[PDB]
């Protein structure tokens, strides 16, 4: 989720 | 005039990451303190990774979930390597230089220190240059691979073989000298090879340490990133791909 959202930035 | 027209190498070299400090000279040399430095780091250049990830041209074109697996796969990867190269060129392959404000001479790390300065001194000892060091370090991006396979599989396997060729057009515009290239290419993917096991002696550490763990504080971005590999190695649902099988 924290890798999640640092991705789809 | 044509030098406008980017390679590929050449966009490699701009969204490297920019240097980052432990934010370290309270004072006492402590293992808690240094331990948790180093993880509090490591996150940060874990979160450096993923923008540079997600820069490499290609990386975009393929699933989501296959982006996060890679980054998961190639974390240590990528920092084992890049500690390598700074301390080959910062100290001849002679101090761990993991930031400007951080340089371990060796002392624990014994097994960590070790495998690390060796990767270090293979660098110097190949005396390897930026743009090879660039493209190289793309390519353990691309190290491993979930055994079920990538989604977007048949894509990744275009985009590592484009990155093979880059590497070795890194090697022909430093030179071009004879089967002197073809020996460089053995020996620079002899040493992306000897990464596999570099990695995993650090992973075991990084886990142990982990959890083991006694007290020790650790940042979002690794602790999750652990949480969620352990059991993927663990179960040996990874995929090393070699340069000679
Ligand atoms: C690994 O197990 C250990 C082994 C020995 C130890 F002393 C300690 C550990 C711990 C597990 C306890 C703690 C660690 O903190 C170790 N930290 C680091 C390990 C390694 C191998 C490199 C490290 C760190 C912290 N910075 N760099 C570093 C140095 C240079 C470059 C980079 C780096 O990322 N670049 C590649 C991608 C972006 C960035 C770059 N663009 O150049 C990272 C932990 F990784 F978090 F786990």
């Amino acid at each position: 989720a924290l890798l999640r959202y640092l991705l789809d930035k | 005039l044509p030098q406008l027209t980017p390679t590929l190498v050449s966009l490699l070299e701009v969204i490297e990451p920019e240097v980052l400090y432990a934010g370290y000279d309270s004072v006492p040399d402590s293992t808690w303190r240094i331990m948790t430095t180093l993880n509090m780091l490591g996150g940060r250049q874990v979160i450096a990774a993923v923008k540079w990830a997600k820069a490499i041209p290609g990386f975009r074109n393929l699933h989501l979930d296959d982006q996060m697996t890679l980054l998961q796969y190639s974390w240590m990867y990528l920092m084992a390597f890049a500690l390598g190269w700074r301390s080959y060129r910062q100290s001849s392959a002679n101090l761990l230089c993991f930031a400007p404000d951080l340089i371990i001479n060796e002392q624990g790390m014994y097994d960590q220190c070790k495998h690390m300065l060796y990767v270090s001194s293979e660098l110097h000892r190949l005396q390897v240059s930026y743009e090879e060091y660039l493209c190289m370090k793309t390519l353990l991006l691309l190290s491993s691979v979930p055994k079920d396979g990538l989604k977007s599989q048949e894509l990744f396997d275009e985009i590592r073989m484009t990155y093979i060729k880059e590497l070795g057009k890194a090697i022909v515009k430093r030179e071009g000298n004879s089967s002197q290239n073809w020996q460089r290419f053995y020996q620079l993917t002899k040493l992306l090879d000897s990464m596999h096991e570099v990695v995993e002696n650090l992973l075991n550490y990084c886990f142990q340490t982990f959890l083991d763990k006694m007290s020790i504080e650790f940042p979002e971005m690794l602790a999750e990133i652990i949480t969620n590999q352990i059991p993927k190695y663990s179960n040996g649902n990874i995929k090393k791909l070699l340069f000679h099988q």
